[PDB]
RNA sequence: UGGCGAGAGACCGAUAGCGAACAAGUACAGUGAUGGAAAGAUGAAAAGAACUUUGAAAAGAGAGUGAAAAAGUACGUGAAAUUGUUGAAAGGGAAGGGCAUUUGAUCAGACGCCAGCAUCAGUUUUGGUGGCAGGAUAAAUCCAUAGGAAUGUAGCUUGCCUCGGUAAGUAUUAUAGCCUGUGGGAAUACUGCCAGCUGGGACUGAGGACUGCGACGUAAGUCAAGGAUGCUGGCAUAAUGGUUAUAUGCCGCCCGUCUUGAAACACGGACCAAGGAGUCUAACGUCUAUGCGAGUGUUUGGGUGUAAAACCCAUACGCGUAAUGAAAGUGAACGUAGGUUGGGGCCUCGCAAGAGGUGCACAAUCGACCGAUCCUGAUGUCUUCGGAUGGAUUUGAGUAAGAGCAUA
RNA sequence: CUAUUCUCAAACUUUAAAUAUGUAAGAAGUCCUUGUUACUUAAUUGAACGUGGACAUUUGAAUGAAGAGCUUUUAGUGGGCCAUUUUUGGUAAGCAGAACUGGCGAUGCGGGAUGAACCGAACGUAGAGUUAAGGUGCCGGAAUACACGCUCAUCAGACACCA
RNA sequence: CCGAAUGAACUAGCCCUGAAAAUGGAUGGCGCUCAAGCGUGUUACCUAUACUCUACCGUCAGGGUUGAUAUGAUGCCCUGACGAGUAGGCAGGCGUGGAGGUCAGUGACGAAGCCUAGACCGUAAGGUCGGGUCGAACGGCCUCUAGUGCAGAUCUUGGUGGUA
RNA sequence: AUGAAAGUGUGGCCUAUCGAUCCUUUAGUCCCUCGGAAUUUGAGGCUAGAGGUGCCAGAAAAGUUACCACAGGGAUAACUGG
RNA sequence: UUCUUUGCUCCACACAAUAUAGAUGGAUACGAAUAAGGCGUCCUUGUGGCGUCGCUGAACCAUAGCAGGCUAGCAACGGUGCACUUGGCGGAAAGGCCUUGGGUGCUUGCUGGCGAAUUGCAAUGUCAUUUUGCGUGGGGAUAAAUCAUUUGUAUACGACUUAG
């Protein structure tokens, strides 16, 4: 029995939110119906999309979904976000459009209303397209987060040192110049 | 499938798998004879096999 | 963390909590400074046991009080170590333990217990027989035939001589046989196959309406076809079973620890009860949940209150929303916020295979933008200021349609 | 000096293994045209990157694939020891120190009587069947099995590591 | 003279010499001599926690399904593989002192405690019940919190032994 | 620099010959700073060296104990045993 | 061993126990050799002639009947129990071997005549051998040791040796 890999090794994928939330496993619970049933490829990368942790559902802003509207012959299709849709006071013209997300901001429900569009859930959505007929499935940017300029620091990788005060006298002397012993 | 039965005996899932079991049991295929009148012994062969 | 007077508690509950719940800084130790205990609970009420009898007496056995004396001032409950008696069991230089059953005691399941047989399914052990395949289409044996020899068959011959006896040579089958060649038919072994047939045995019976795949028959139906049913018996309780003690076969070094290595002639451990060792905090990294999200955080404070709660709230402030330089400083769009190879998902044509389009995240890469460093050095001008403009195998914890703040 | 001769080399060498070891065996591929460039060229030649076409049944060896890639964070550890083979020091060692691998550590189980390391096999709880190493006189489950030899010891011999 | 095999020189098998240590002594013991020794061959045979089949437990993986279809979608169910472990990690639970909520919970017709070669549940941590003693409180469940679980520390305090 | 040139040359034909922070000192540059505002000394900075740590990733350091002590160690000696 | 009678023992019965190293036709008698014998036969009685036998006890003996009933006989003059007598022989652990006559039972040597069911299709389907005290009714016999005292051939104490 000279094992090839490792026994009794999970998934490693979250097969449910380790959120608690009634109303998010009301809507697991529809999302794995259609995912079951519908046999779309759409419903799969929702459902997993629902499972996924704050860090991993980061804040779509609507001048990313006005963007992603700017595309040709993607100008009329529903914008599916999987997390909460901010708003950005950056752009000024913003599209009639029909957007579904799991939370909007006061900013973000105001804008998106007042362009003329349909802030919709996921179950709203999942009553008009079952197959996420005519979708547009946005990720907002997880490599942005401050946490990520420290993962793996060292010489010479150009990363954040984890510090607490940033000025002169911390963390600039030996060792971040040719002058004080070497560079990095 | 709660049970795998054996196609070998039983003769039922032989006779399921395997419709030719039918033919072969029937003509006895596994009992063919079916010569000879040749007869091909050989010349030198013998006498290097014997020396 | 003092003194006096009050309210409190997700605190401690007599080895705890202050050293002190008690005549506690008391008893007691030391010359002295100082050191410094243990010790709460009968019952509602003493109703704290009148009176009788044994004993010198303490006390005993009665009687009584009591709701209880299995509450007697050795006092609620009264554990274990340890001990007495009774009851039961075992015992040839320990005992204790594991698996299995016997025996004795014992006890729930009152609604089932224990079997035998038949025909089947899964698994598997042990026969008995049948049909084929191949080899040097076995070799052999066997039959025919050719030649030959010896461990020389019958005869032949010479010797001893009982004339029917033996040695020796002769001779190639005769009054026996043998080997080697060639030829001719087979047969059995060895090995193999059979979707051939038939006995003997054991362990298992999971599942639980149907659905499947087959076979069988002219067919309807039947079947060993996607997991065991049918018939019969005895018993209905300590009979099976469990618990327990004991006996018996085999096994079993004493735990914890440091260690390459512990049964160790290495360390701790006589025994028992109770107490007894990763806590809280300030500040932080990761990951996750929650809120709100270009913001965020009410609670230092004010207002309020059913009063340390809850509820409400202004101005700041912290962090984030801009980086880079030692610093004076300067400070993020040539372009669809770039091009290229990938890229989920979506859109189009289609039956589908697919092709084409649009491509978030993320990944690589080439660029562009900001600060720094090295130059370049326009219009100008307080004539030494200003630094346009464009470069550089240089550089940054940067920009490039924000992710963070608060809490757990 | 010449031609012969005997025997040698961790720090000699012409020659030169075995085992280990690098790389390749294709879409980021090949072929045919053509586009910029301040690099290079005598040049209209190149070089790097492309545009546009063309070749997907055999997608350009075998076998496998248990999902492949990616990241963050943090525990323990940093005395090790043993065995076949290569091997240094040493008379040597249950000695000291290396190389590759496998083991013990951290591992029970069957066997070598006993044993950390040897052999066989790695382990949920049971039933049945079959075997490994090892054995089958008796202890002791299992032939006082069969077969050909050898040996007689007043110190027999008897199973690898291993006494 | 006699009357049918010899003469060396070597080579290796099993024995024998070489072969001496202290308690009594070990092919494991007994014993074994055409072996129960040594060499070799052939079958049969015995048995591991290994291998095959089957059951059940669990983990992991891939699936199906409340479709009006009431009884659990974190549910039920289908299929397949797998299971050693110090240091260590993680997950699911068991138990204790308190806390908020709930069961209009139990209780002097007996709470809690303790004792029990009686019973039942649980792989287990543990839970539940019967009998006794006893006499005033205590529990299930959903959550909060911690001075939360002992065999070892020549641990602490108190008590107890064997030696006796 | 050399050479007619191709070219070769960023020390020694190649494999060794060497040294952080802090401090001091030097070279560079019409530089920045000395924060109420000026100038010149003065000091401080910026970029590259040098003065050195041979225990060579870099403490500033002599004995003695037979009067001795504590935490440890069979990781390690003095006796047995193997 | 008592006479309080009722206690001790040996034999017979019934009874209430108590077990089982493990009945389930029979432990069936030369010695000696094994490169030699056994048994039968003969008679110049020997270490003898002549047969025969082995090659397993797979033998031999027992071997029928309600787990063995009740009955009519025929044939034998037998076999075999239960109790009793005769002479004996056995000392290694002889506790058993013979051996008389008798008796009384049975006999499957052979013909008969009834009975058996229902233990329901198996359930050991109970039948052996001990340790026995328990009442019956018969035979028989009618003690010692220890302590206390004493001695010193002995003596730590027990014990030993004495004495009454």
């Amino acid at each position: 029995i000279d094992h090839t890999s490792k026994q009794h090794k999970r998934s490693g994928h979250r097969t449910a939110p380790k959120s608690d939330n009634v109303y998010l496993k009301l809507l697991v619970k529809l999302y794995t119906f259609l995912a079951r049933r519908t046999d779309a490829p759409f419903n799969k990368v929702v459902l997993k999309a629902l499972f996924l942790s704050k860090i991993n559902r980061p804040p779509v802003s609507v001048s990313r979904i006005a963007r992603a509207l700017k595309q040709e012959g993607a100008a009329n299709k529903t914008v599916v976000v999987v997390g909460t849709v901010t708003d950005d006071a950056r752009i000024f013209e913003f599209p009639k459009t029909t957007v579904a997300a799991l939370r909007f901001t006061a900013g973000a429900r105001a804008k998106i209303v007042k362009a003329g569009g349909e802030c919709i859930t996921l179950d709203q959505l999942a009553v008009r397209a079952p197959k996420g007929q005519n979708t547009l499935i946005l990720r907002g940017p997880r490599n942005s987060r401050e946490a990520v300029r420290h993962f793996g620091m060292g010489p010479h990788k150009g990363k954040a040192p984890r510090i607490l005060s940033t000025g002169r006298k911390f963390e600039r002397a030996r060792g971040r110049r040719r002058s004080k012993g070497f560079k990095v | 499938h709660v049970l795998k039965k054996n196609p070998l005996k039983n003769k039922q899932v032989l006779l399921r798998l395997n419709p030719y079991a039918k033919v072969f049991a029937a003509e006895k295929l596994g009992s063919k004879k079916a010569e000879k009148t040749g007869t091909k012994p050989a010349a030198v062969f013998t006498e290097t096999l014997k020396h």
